[PDB]
């Protein structure tokens, strides 16, 4: 019929109870979709005479 | 002169004057601020003093 995610938030996992067939296209895109990110350092200066 | 603050030396020869004038003043400060809590990972603590 549909495909109904829920997301638990309390154990930070979510479920699939969705095609029992195709859930290949959902491990993929999850798969593409949990990665770790670079942060970068932000520094400005600022200089004057009067 | 309830005001001032340094040092002046008074001197008188006849027809002149003269005042002379200095001071030095500095100031210092530091802050320090340690806190530490512990709580599960998705519910919020939150914490204050003051």
């Amino acid at each position: 019929k549909n495909i109904i995610i829920k997301a638990h938030g309390q154990t930070n996992a979510l479920i699939v109870t969705a095609a029992p067939d195709v859930m290949n296209d959902l491990e993929r895109v999850i798969a593409q979709l949990d990665i770790r990110r670079p942060q970068v350092l932000v520094e400005a200066i600022i200089a004057e005479v009067q | 002169l309830g005001s001032f603050n340094g040092i002046a030396a008074g001197f008188y020869q006849g027809n002149w004057a003269m005042l002379l004038t200095a001071l030095s003043s500095s100031t210092k400060n530091d802050i320090l601020a340690t806190p530490s809590i512990v709580t599960l990972d998705n519910m919020q603590a939150t914490f204050n003093v003051g």
